[PDB]
């Protein structure tokens, strides 16, 4: 509460805060100048890939009633949102898509993380590879997904020693497996994917990033639980296996699922 | 490396912690020295 | 309530002995009846003092728990439990956030309560000390027989008996006495024994001889008296009640604290609810609207500030304890610095409280002795043969002796059996002539006539120590004029000579000058009796003049006074140079009071009273313009008939004031008068008659060695060595801590902005939360603590004793200039440095600044375990949160890094760091320990769970460095402008 002095203190803080804003912006400029356009400086915090699914879980749970229409129409919204992206009309012409092996194959290197080439060509993926899956009104048809990481080469486990799904359909060289489990064996696991395998085809790697690979499509793995049980919470965990795959007691999404299905009908 | 570029997604948080704690301790000792120059 | 007690008392010493008995239904000889005494007991009640009702410690502790910051922290703590309750009901949240944060915040309130409780201490046992002055038992005459009774059973009307060594059990009307002398220092502050007799000798009952008072003691003789007052109704029992009853009141420092609490509380509630509504308008659920509010609370309240203040005070009090200056109340550490007026007792405070030889008149010359305790002066004479003759009379014609076992302590400090004047003379000769006992062994006393009321002299006959004579020497001392009428010759420079009118006039001149100095003057003379007329066995009769007492030889005069303490004159001048007004307030007589006033510098040279002008000009006092007199001397008897408005005019119209012969209530009145004008007042004293004034003073300072128990109970500060120079140190320390508190407060507040701004941008920008609530408490309760404290060790930037006392109405501890700098300028720069590191962490992990706007919705969504960054990668929930918490950690560390510079700039308000230097070792300690704490909090394993602190990469530490430096430069440039132009712009805007 001063005299005309109100002006002089306004002229000050205007120039002062103006300078500070100009300096702050300057330090942001130099920060950006030290960063690449194709690859982030650090990747150790995404390192072990997360496994996420389409059914938007209220709390890692998808409970509904088969004998009710609007009981599952919530989960079908998100399920549609994802699969709507894997449409064939979205993948047209030799640019920027390519027809890749209809069977799980090896990695594909399109050079380096450089702009010395145009948009790195991504492998096509048909939602039609996802057999059986409106969606499953009774006994859901969940869709799995491995989180994208630039330059990440997901490496499957070798059949040197023992394995959970011991040696069955072990495409050792080219498939990243996904086996869901619960003891408590009151279900019926059915997996759908590329080449009919319960994994991710290695021909979709490495990911070159949004800047070098827009419209890129990551492989999906449809999982159907045609369980003969009803009206009970079933804790089902889908786990991925690999050399570069690990888990955490804290991050319950670190290379695995946590789904609480309940067909309360 | 190529498919063997695992080091890209790795960080030695263990060494960093060891070094960080060494530094914290030594700064704590240095402080005591300067303070105790007369009590 | 106590206005009645601030008045002078009324008495019945004017009545006859018989008349006084009618009033109390009593017998002068037989005393009361056992039945009548018991009747009066139940009637009037016990002869005791009741302590005033105190406030229990319970209520004292809890009263702090509700003072602005604690109120806001309570609202936060409960609002935490609110959000927690709303959670536990709705969606089962297995977390501990709101619950634990609510527990933590409630603890912060309690612990902060202890700190303010420790600061607001009131150690007062006034009434207890007074109760210690009532004896356990008294001697009364009941049914014609004397018996000892519980002194509480004493009632008005009974016959009491006292003798040397006992305490007066109650206010008495003296009816019979034999050589009774009493120590009235309780009422006057003067310990010289006062005679008590049945005869009325003054209209004023506090001066008459036929009244003896409770709180005093009989020093010699015997007396009988009728009790006129008992318990609370006694003269000093009322002083007790007055002193114990006086409302304490808030200190200057306390008032300052509450003031900035209002300011900071104000901005807190402002931004608090200003953004609470701003969030609801943006469509934020009440579930969240409260969570943001809790954060706002924590950001705005400086959680560690009140405790900092307390610690800075404590540390300042510790330094003063190390100079023999005890502080009973932590706040009194600052009051002395804000003091504009000192009201000082004289006896035992300004003065040593010991009759000391001040001057000597021999060889037609005035000589001055050294009066100081430690003897810091110089010699006056040693050569003159006259001196040795005078010295011999002072030793020989003296009956005083040193108490046994004192040989360890210095001469002037040792206890002496004798009257004050003989002790003074003893210590004078013992000092400059060695052992007096030796002189009294070499010259055996054969006959003496002790000082008589009628003779007005004391004489002694000794065997001359000289071997060639071994004859009889006569010595005598007494009233200067009486000694003169008994002299024929004068020992001039060795040889005697006739006493001509010339030397006789020089005697009168010397006598008048010494007396004018307020000094008690004695005459000294001797006579070598003729050998042939006095054989080696000649008997001298002391009863009947068996020897000549006329035609003697006058040797010299000696003068004495209770002198100032050595350090006092210089301390008074120093107080006055700091613009503090010094007033004398004493129970002593005016002539003595005025003389010491000039001696210590209360009254400076040349300054006059109206009475001085009148005598100099030889005109009536009514003819003198009172405005021509800057000095005044007010007697208590005149003070009594003056209204407070007239007392206020005296205070306003004089620079050099002496209040003499004041009662204890009158001292209180003078103190209140000074305060009424808006002044912060200190009282210095040592007697029980200082108790009310000491209590009412903004700060009372008592003398530790010479001080009575009561005075030290009434005080806020004790000078344990009686070193008056400590007042000067105290005011200096008081001013220094006031400035350093500003520095420490600005420093603490500055870091509030970087804690507030992240929460605001969180709402307005919809970005991930830059800093957490827990993280804020790691700053205000953790890292900032030692640095903030360390500012208390800052040296002065200039000569603080050269400036006037602060104006408590204008010069505040926290003003608009502090807020502008801390909140508007430096804190704003810190906020950016915090944000920068935040954007750095996120952008280097793949979330570029551009894509962050409006992402919190998906960021906080626990069910989206695939958020896309700028590079097209997908993150789970816990993964991105680790980066977010790492952002909290580096933002935290950014605050620490920018507080480095802030600590250095808050070091000085005006001067440059290149001028003041870096000689504060506690401050440097703060820097190292602060950084050690931060590093430990980030790198220690497990802290990511308890505090959500994550390890930082080396490069992260340097994000805020360019901002830390800009702060240092900016503030250094700004202060360069201040100094370069004392004009005002930068000064009146930012100068704390
Ligand atoms: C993505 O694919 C679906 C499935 O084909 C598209 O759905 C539309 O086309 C179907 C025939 O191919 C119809 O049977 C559906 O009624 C119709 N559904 C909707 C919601 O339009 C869908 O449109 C495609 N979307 C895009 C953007 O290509
Ligand atoms: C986060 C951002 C947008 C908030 C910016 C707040 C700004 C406008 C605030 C912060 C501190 C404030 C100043 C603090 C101190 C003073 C001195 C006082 O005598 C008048 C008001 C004045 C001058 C204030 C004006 C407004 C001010 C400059
Ligand atoms: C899935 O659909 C096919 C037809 O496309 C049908 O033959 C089959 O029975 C279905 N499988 C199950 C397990 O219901
Ligand atoms: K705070
Ligand atoms: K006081
Ligand atoms: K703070
Ligand atoms: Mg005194």
């Amino acid at each position: 509460r001063t005299g005309s002095s109100w002006f002089k203190i306004f002229l000050f803080y205007l120039i002062f805060y103006g300078c500070l804003a100009g300096i702050f912006i300057g330090t942001i400029q130099v920060l950006l100048l030290t960063l690449s356009d194709f690859e982030p400086k650090y990747q150790d915090r995404v390192a072990p890939p997360g496994l996420s699914h389409a059914p938007y879980a209220i709390k890692t749970e998808i409970s509904f009633s088969i004998s009710n229409p609007k009981s599952y129409e919530s989960f079908v919204k998100s399920m549609h949102k994802l699969m709507d992206l894997y449409n064939e009309s979205s993948q047209a012409g030799n640019s920027p898509f390519e027809d890749c092996s209809d069977t799980p194959a090896d990695y594909i290197k399109r050079g380096d993380l450089d702009d010395s080439q145009g948009q790195k060509k991504a492998c096509r993926f048909s939602r039609m590879w996802l057999k059986n899956c409106g969606y499953a009104e009774g006994k859901p048809c969940v869709v799995a997904k491995l989180n994208r990481i630039i330059g990440f080469y997901p490496k499957p486990l070798k059949n040197t020693t023992d394995l959970p799904e011991e040696l069955q359909a072990n495409y050792n060289q080219y498939v990243l497996p996904l086996r869901c489990a619960a003891r408590e064996k009151i279900g019926s696991i059915e997996y759908f994917g590329l080449g009919g395998y319960a994994g991710f085809p290695l021909q979709y790697y490495p990911y070159y990033g949004k800047r070098l690979q827009k419209k890129y499509l990551q492989p999906l793995l449809a999982i159907q639980f045609t369980n003969l049980t009803q009206n009970m919470e079933l804790r089902i965990e889908c786990k991925v296996y690999g050399e570069n795959i690990d888990y955490s007691e804290k991050d319950r999404f670190r290379g695995r699922f946590e789904v609480k299905i309940e067909v309360k009908s | 490396e190529g498919p063997d570029n695992d080091e890209r997604f790795t960080y030695d948080y263990y060494r960093l912690r060891v070094v960080g704690l060494i530094v914290a301790a030594v700064l704590c000792v240095i402080g005591i020295i300067i303070l105790l120059a007369g009590k | 309530l106590d206005e009645l007690k601030k008045e002078v008392s009324m008495d019945d010493h004017k009545l006859s002995l018989d008349e006084l008995h009618n009033k109390y239904g009593t017998d002068l000889t037989r005393g009361l009846t056992n039945a009548r005494a018991k009747e009066i007991l139940a009637r009037d009640g016990p002869n005791s003092l009741t302590p005033p009702p105190t406030t229990p410690e319970w209520i004292k502790f809890c009263r702090q728990l509700f003072g602005g910051f604690s109120i806001l922290l309570w609202i936060g703590a409960i609002l935490c439990f609110l959000a927690y309750g709303i959670q536990a009901a709705t969606e089962d949240e297995p977390a501990n956030d709101n619950l634990y944060l609510g527990v933590v915040l409630s603890t912060v309130v309690i612990v902060t309560g202890c700190f303010s409780y420790y600061q607001e201490a009131k150690s007062s046992r006034i009434m207890d000390s007074f109760k210690n002055m009532v004896p356990q038992q008294a001697l009364v005459i009941r049914d014609g027989e004397k018996s000892t009774i519980n002194a509480e059973f004493v009632v008005a009307g009974d016959l009491v008996e006292v003798k040397g060594g006992d305490r007066i059990p109650a206010d008495l009307r003296i009816i019979s006495a034999h050589g009774c002398k009493v120590d009235n220092s309780s009422l006057t502050g003067e310990s010289e024994p006062q005679t008590r007799s049945p005869e009325f000798s003054s209209e004023n009952p506090l001066e008459t001889r036929n009244i003896a008072f409770f709180s005093t003691n009989c020093v010699e003789g015997t007396a009988r008296g009728v009790v006129v007052y008992t318990g609370d109704r006694t003269v000093m029992g009322r002083i007790a009640t007055l002193a114990s009853g006086l409302e304490v009141g808030r200190t200057p420092i306390a008032i300052e604290i509450e003031h900035f609490i209002h300011i900071i509380t104000g901005v807190a509630v402002f931004l608090g609810v200003s953004f609470f509504i701003l969030s609801l308008i943006l469509g934020y659920s009440w579930l969240e609207a409260v969570i943001f509010l809790i954060g706002i609370i924590v950001a705005n309240v400086p959680e560690g500030l009140l405790a900092t203040v307390t610690v800075c005070l404590t540390l300042t009090a510790k330094r003063m304890a190390r100079k023999n200056c005890l502080v009973k109340n932590l706040e009194a550490v600052e009051t002395l610095g804000s003091t504009s007026t000192i009201c000082s007792d004289k006896t035992g405070t300004l003065t040593q409280n010991r009759m000391t030889v001040a001057h000597m008149w021999f060889d037609n010359q005035i000589h001055e002795a050294d009066t100081t305790e430690n003897q810091s002066g110089a010699a006056f004479d040693k050569t003159s043969a006259t001196w040795s003759a005078l010295s011999r009379i002072a030793a020989l014609c003296n009956r005083a002796v040193f108490q046994a076992g004192q040989d360890n302590v210095p001469i002037l400090k040792r206890s002496v059996a004798g009257d004050a004047s003989e002790s003074a003379l003893l210590k004078c000769i013992e000092l400059c002539c060695g052992s007096v006992q030796g002189m009294r062994d070499r010259n055996p006393k054969i006959v003496e006539i002790p000082f008589n009321s009628t003779n007005k002299y004391q004489l002694s006959i000794h065997e001359n120590e000289k071997s060639s004579e071994s004859r009889y020497l006569l010595v005598m001392k007494g009233a200067p004029e009486r000694i003169l009428d008994r002299c024929s010759t004068i020992l001039l420079n060795g040889a005697e000579e006739p006493l001509k009118e010339d030397m006789k006039e020089a005697f009168q001149n010397a006598y008048l000058e010494l007396g004018g100095l307020g000094e008690r003057v004695l005459g000294f003379c001797h006579f070598a009796l003729p050998e042939d007329k006095y054989n080696e066995g000649y008997p001298f009769d002391a009863d009947e003049p068996n020897f000549p007492t006329t035609d003697l030889c006058f040797v010299g005069l000696m003068a004495m006074i209770d002198p100032p303490r050595a350090a006092v004159p210089d301390a008074v001048g120093k107080c006055r140079s700091a613009g503090i007004k010094v007033i004398m307030v004493t129970g002593d007589h005016p002539i003595t009071a005025k003389a010491i006033a000039k001696g210590v510098g209360i009254i400076s040279e040349g300054n006059e009273t109206i009475e001085d002008i009148a005598a100099r000009l030889n005109i009536p006092i009514g003819q003198v313009n009172p405005r021509d007199a800057k000095a005044c001397v007010v007697h208590g008897s005149d003070l009594k008939d003056l209204s407070t408005e007239v007392l206020d005019d005296i205070l306003h119209y004089h620079t050099e004031i002496v209040f003499a012969r004041t009662s204890p209530q009158q001292k209180l009145i003078i103190v209140e008068g000074c305060q009424r004008q808006g002044a912060i007042v200190a009282v210095t004293g040592d007697g029980v008659n200082d108790s009310p004034a000491l209590k009412k003073a903004d700060i009372g300072v008592a003398m530790g060695i010479s001080g009575s128990d009561v005075s030290k109970q009434a005080a806020d500060m004790i000078l344990l060595d009686d070193n008056f120079a400590s007042i000067v140190t105290g005011v200096e320390e008081g001013r220094l801590i006031f400035d350093n508190l500003k520095k420490s407060i600005a420093y603490t507040l500055t870091s509030n902005i970087p804690e507030i701004t992240p929460f605001l941008v969180f709402i307005i920008g919809n970005v991930p939360l830059p800093l957490g609530t827990v993280t804020i408490l790691c700053i205000d309760l953790g890292t900032d603590m030692v640095p903030a404290i360390s500012l208390a060790y800052e040296q002065a930037e200039s000569d603080i004793m050269k400036r006037q006392p602060r104006n408590p109405k204008t010069d505040k501890l926290v003003n608009e200039r502090l807020i502008s700098m801390a909140y508007g300028q430096i804190g704003m720069i810190q906020a950016l440095g915090g944000f920068f590191s935040y954007f750095v962490i996120l952008a280097e992990n793949g979330f570029l600044p551009m894509d962050l706007i409006g992402k919190r919705v998906r960021w906080d969504d626990r069910w989206i375990s695939d958020v896309e960054d700028s590079f097209g990668q997908q993150w789970t929930y816990e993964q991105r949160k680790i980066v977010e918490f790492t952002c909290h950690t580096s933002f935290f560390i950014s605050i620490v890094v920018v507080q480095w510079a802030d600590l250095i700039i808050c070091k000085t308000r005006r001067n440059s760091i290149f001028q003041q230097g870096m000689k504060n070792k506690i401050l440097i300690f703060g820097l190292f320990e602060e950084t050690a704490l931060a590093a430990f909090l980030s790198y220690c394993p497990g802290t990511d769970v308890a505090l959500r602190m994550y390890p930082l990469k080396p490069s992260w530490w340097f994000c805020a460095f360019p901002y830390s430096l800009i702060i240092f430069l900016y503030d250094e440039m700004r202060r360069f402008i201040i100094r370069r132009s004392p004009g005002g712009w930068v000064e009146q805007e930012t100068y704390y």
